[PDB]
RNA sequence: AGCAUAUUAGUCAGCGGAGGAGAAGUGAACAGGGAAGAGCCCAGCGCCAAUCCCGCCCCGGCGGGGCGGGGACAUGUGGCGUACGGAAGGGGCCCAAGUCCUUCUGACGAGGCGCCCGUGGCGGUGGAGGCGGUAGGGCCCCGGAGUCGGGUUGCUUGGGAAUGCAGCCCAAAGCGGGUGGUAAACUCCAUCUAAGGCUAAUACCGGCACGAGACCGAUAGUCAACAAGUACCGUAAGGGAAAGUUGAAACUUUGAAGAGAGAGUUCAAGAGGCGUGAAACCGUUCGACCCGUCUUGAAACACGGACCAAGGAGUCUAACACGUGCGCGAGUCGGGGCUCGCACGAAAGCCCGUGGCGCAAUGAGCGCACGUGUUAGGACCCGAAAGAUGGUGAACUAUGCCUGGGC
RNA sequence: CGAAAGACUAACGAACCAUCUAGUAGCUGGUUCCCUCCGGGGCCGCUGCGGUGAGCCUUGAAGCCUAGGGCGCGGGCCCGGGUGGAGCCGCCGCAGGUGCAGAUCUUGGUGGUAGUAGCAAAUAUUCAAACGAGCUUUGAAGGCCGAGUGGAGAAGGGUUCCAUGUAACAGCAGUUGAACAUGGGUCAGUCGGUCCUGAGAGAUGGGCGAGCGCCGUUCGAAGGGACGGGCGAUGGCCUC
RNA sequence: GUGCCAGGUGGGGAGUUUGACUGGGGCGGUAC
RNA sequence: UCGGCUCGUGCGUCGAUGAAGAACGCAGCAGCUGCGAGAAUUAAUGUGAAUUGCAGGACACAUUGAUUUCGCACUUGCGGCCCCGGGCCGGGGCUACG
């Protein structure tokens, strides 16, 4: 445990570490708001509004 | 392997090894049979470790 | 009646939980009644049984006598009392199994976890009452 | 003439030829009371 | 002669033990079938010790949470 | 009632590929009523590399910012824009009330106080609301080609001069093309815009975790209530059991010994490593042919039946017919929705009459229930010789080869 | 596969295994309570559910046994007695996997046969002693095997090997055992494997193939290795 | 030569059929 | 009757970071079960004085505090490359296809 604590606060910081480092959820897991500026653009000129009927 | 043991036995109990002979017994376990060195005495050397 | 679901109500779980319970769960299931004092005193009705102070008041070996308790076997469902026991066949004696739901815990042993207990149980019956 | 293979399931099998513990009629919940025996002669290993 | 004389020359193993199945399954794939559902329960996951699945089911019902701890006393 | 088309059936077996959903976007469709509801993006044509990927510094889904080098890309990245036109919840710990009087018993019963709690009336403990629990609470621009379409072949469909799919040959057009359920020519009309792409009511005999039942109760119910896919069988593919219950609580003497006689425990061993404990089987104390069955005819020299226990064969679904009972009656009948929460409640209650059947025929009462009959289904129960799909075997034997041994 | 007999292909005129499959059968067998009528009724019976019986029960439920007393045309039922030890039944409805003598029925148990068939292939045993509660061991005889009933291995077995100790099994017995129990035993540079390729098996390239894949084994840019020389090997600081 | 269609050949192989009555059945016959 | 069967609900999570499955091994004194040479389990957290068939835990009273095997090949056969230590031996890391 202290090993890997240590070895844990080595590898904070860099881009690759080694596999046993790195989180496992589960294969599936480790394999999405990103919009195109259309979509954008379409959301802003048209926001869903808030609204009520019958009043 | 023969190698392993003899160093093994001669870190652990402090010792020289003439040769080592080894056989697997017929329930699965490995005896090895271990001759010392003519000047040391394995009876000494067993009472040492606890065995005779 | 009883309106929970996730809640069984069924016998055979019901009994299969009971006889596979693993051992701090039969230590609340092991619980004997305070006496009239000790229950005054505390405001708790019943305690899980400790190795206490106990009286028996069902069976053969019901009295007034006041035992130690010596033994809690978990794995059968009994507690061995100081001097409830009986005579084996070459002379030697053997304590006699009591249900701890027979029994009244007349002194208790008590030690920090005791008195904490004893405290939380307290404070739930007079939120409730209130 | 034997593999390392064989033997070592040979040994297994022969680790397994051993009566049950007395004591162990005295657990309980035992509802063992004798041993998955195996006898050289009748019945055979499959192999 | 086909008979007990016969039966008196069995010297050859046709059958050893098998690396992958331990039966008396070199192909990457398994050999099951959909005629035989014995021997699809006779072997198939949860026959075994599923030591990486239960785990996983452990797992599973906390969110697959790791690099935390219980709070320490 | 044969059988070849057909049916079985696009079904079993076989192969490939997933996701939490997927896919889609004999005998069907459309319209109608509901559950849900959501729309969009490229290529192309245009205008303006405006685009993407890969050392230093600063902040457990490796991103953001700044700075500098490499590559991709003009055989086309990005922005605008594509038919409706466009541009200019988990885990943990807790919370009511009788072990009151008499009495039965080996030990929650019975008789009282009905006493006490009740938002609380399943299990354990030697028939319990009064130990765990339970109830309710706490911490101007504008179109996708070997594509459409055509022929032919095979499969497929309800698709019929050919519904869909696929091979081969032919092989496009642009006021074009597809469709308009009978082939074709001419001609009006309607409708959509193929050959590019994305996208959140339904299914779930596997898995994780639960709840429930007019179900079975150890020859039943899963093969498996138990050291069960175990023991065991087979070279292998594979085949595959039987098997729950003591109780409430576990010294003397004969004999080589098993085994007995006393003694002892317990309510009980007339419970002794086993609840109760049946039958078959054994130890001891005058008329009258054998049933079942097929048969014209059975006591038959026709077949089955040594004996006893347990199991064992007209069922369920759908359809139709007639009869009967009930409600309403020219009508009658509610999949979905609404009723606070799911003990009972997957109940019950209420409503959208779409629709069904009936009220009209001819030509190319309803709903509910019960019974009986005829069916399709395993179809009252057991029973072939066969057929098909996929697999396992040349340890016997058959033949060829390699390398040995022998006469 | 067959010097051919439809022979052999793990005890064949189309193997074995699982599935389709509870395949179909105008054919054989069986098809479970009583009474009544013609030629329906069951205060009959079984299991469970809704109601009801201020039902029954450790002062003893179910179940089982009984040369006890009865009722019913009977399907059956009631009571007495016993033993048994924890639940059960009546009435009004509802429901069904609801009644057995047969099926060369299924499973389990048990008879007569019957203390019967039988324990007859390979020449053969005897005397004495020992241990022991009671065919074994020792000695001595007489015999047998005589290309072995001898001494060693391969395949196969897998602890049966050794010692000690001692109901079931060794179709009589056993003081004995390959049985049972406890505990031991297999030592390699030199004896094998390991290395070679033999008949052959089988990857890559390539081809085929809906696909798991299989065809093919020489039909593709198939060399990763050589003492020798200089930059830089300088490295021990240059012997190799 | 290969791919697709067309004609022939094709018990090498596949599937199936090979009536009924009847002084048993077959042969005969038709009383079908 | 701690087992089945049937219905319903919620969720709907495998794997080269090496799965399903198999083998072997692990307890003071076979099976099943649980584990992996840290092997009948370590740490942490909660809980709180047991486990139990048998004697055997100083359980700091701040009761910290009981409850492996399945680069080339499949015979443990044979390598290669780079480091580390001991003088060839041992240890570590690599070396599949697309």
């Amino acid at each position: 445990q202290t090993q890997k604590e240590n070895l844990r606060k080595f590898y904070k910081g860099k881009k690759y570490k080694p596999l046993d480092l790195r989180p496992k959820k589960t294969r599936a897991m480790r394999r999405e708001n990103l919009k195109t500026k259309k979509q954008q653009r379409k959301e802003r000129l048209y926001p869903l509004r808030k609204f009520a009927v019958k009043a | 392997n023969k190698h392993q043991i003899k160093q093994a036995v001669k870190k652990l109990y402090d010792i020289d090894v003439a040769k080592v002979n080894t056989l697997i017994r017929p329930d699965g376990e490995k005896k090895a049979y271990v001759r010392l060195a003519p000047d040391y005495d394995a009876l000494d050397v067993a009472n040492k470790i606890g065995i005779i | 009646m009883k309106f929970n679901p996730f809640v069984t109500s069924d016998r055979s779980k019901n009994r299969k939980r009971h006889f596979n319970a693993p051992s701090h769960i039969r230590r609340k299931i092991m619980s004997s009644p305070l006496s009239k004092e000790l229950r005054q005193k505390y405001n708790v009705r019943s305690m899980p049984i400790r190795k206490d102070e106990v009286q028996v008041v069902r069976g053969h070996y019901k009295g007034q006598q006041i035992g130690k308790v010596v033994q809690v076997y978990r794995k059968k469902y009994v507690i061995y009392i100081e001097r409830v026991q009986r005579e084996k066949a070459n002379g030697t004696t053997v304590h006699v199994g009591i249900h701890p739901s027979k029994v009244v815990i007349t002194r208790l042993k008590l030690d920090k976890d005791r008195k904490k207990i004893l405290e939380r149980k307290a404070k739930s019956r007079q939120v409730g009452k209130e | 003439h034997k593999t390392f293979r064989i033997k070592r399931f040979l040994a297994k099998k022969q680790k397994q030829n051993r009566p049950i513990p007395q004591w162990i009629r005295m657990k309980t919940g035992n509802k063992i009371r004798y041993n998955k025996r195996r006898h050289w002669r009748r019945t055979k290993l499959g192999l | 002669t086909k008979g007990t004389s016969s039966f008196g020359k069995r010297r050859n193993k046709t059958h050893t033990l098998c690396r992958r199945c331990g039966s008396k399954c070199p192909a990457k794939r398994k050999r099951k079938y959909n005629w035989s559902a014995k021997a699809k329960r006779r072997n198939t996951t949860g026959t075994g010790r599923m030591r990486h699945l239960k785990i996983v089911y452990r797992r599973f019902r906390h969110g697959f949470r790791e690099g935390t701890t219980p709070k320490p006393k």
